[PDB]
């Protein structure tokens, strides 16, 4: 089998992650059509339709039946390199594949970074608010 | 689709 | 990097396994020339020059300075598929690679199975004899 | 070389 770390590159792995995905047969954003776009299902309490590009880590919720996952992905993360891979996985070379996996690694850090930033900003809003009240 |  | 069980597909990984390899600079079977042939160093007490194809698991000892590792590999395991891979590693398609990784998996199965066979035949020999020596009286 |  394939090393687990590499599995999300596989459409069949990504599809398998959709458990209790509301949008099925008649819909445009089926698990299959979603995995083909690079998403995996990663639901929460307050965001049960949450999905994520495995490659650029863009997160989208609030899906609708007529949502074309590829169209939604291009709009929200036009920079996503996976969007550009026209070749089939087994048709790739290790070289190509190794370069791709590298760009993943970076995207992941940049995402980890952007998150850290957002959490920072939320703290600071709490910090300012607290000082203003303490001055009044 | 909305963003988180 | 690359996964642990798939490391040996990397030449530089294989080289790295040669620690206290006696045959160096002036020799034909340097670590580099050995790894290029598919060998990794796997020494023992009574067989310290022991080496092994990572792909077909053929084991060779008793090396000599003028031994060309590729020539020795071809003679001892002509069936070895790695011997046939002319491409550079990173130039392989994932299909080509997975196809290869599966042949190795099979190769590994065979060696282990063949081993278990030898062990068992040996045991079957002992048991048989014990019984013979009993009916000798 | 020879075989183990
Ligand atoms: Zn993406
Ligand atoms: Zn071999």
């Amino acid at each position: 089998t394939l090393p687990p770390a590499w599995q999300p590159f596989l459409k069949d792995h990504r599809i398998s992650t959709f458990k209790n995905w509301p949008f099925l047969e008649g819909c445009a954003c089926t698990p299959e059509r979603m995995a083909e776009a690079g998403f995996i299902h990663c639901p929460t309490e307050n965001e049960p339709d949450l999905a994520q590009c495995f490659f650029c880590f863009k997160e989208l919720e609030g899906w609708e039946p007529d949502d074309d996952p590829i169209e939604e992905h291009k709009k929200h993360s036009s920079g996503c390199a996976f969007l550009s891979v026209k070749k089939q996985f087994e048709e790739l070379t290790l070289g190509e594949f190794l370069k791709l996996d590298r760009e993943r690694a970076k995207n992941k850090i940049a995402k980890e970074t952007n998150n850290k930033k957002k959490e920072f900003e939320e703290t600071a809003k709490k910090v300012r608010r607290a000082i203003e009240q303490l001055a009044a | 689709a909305k963003e988180r």
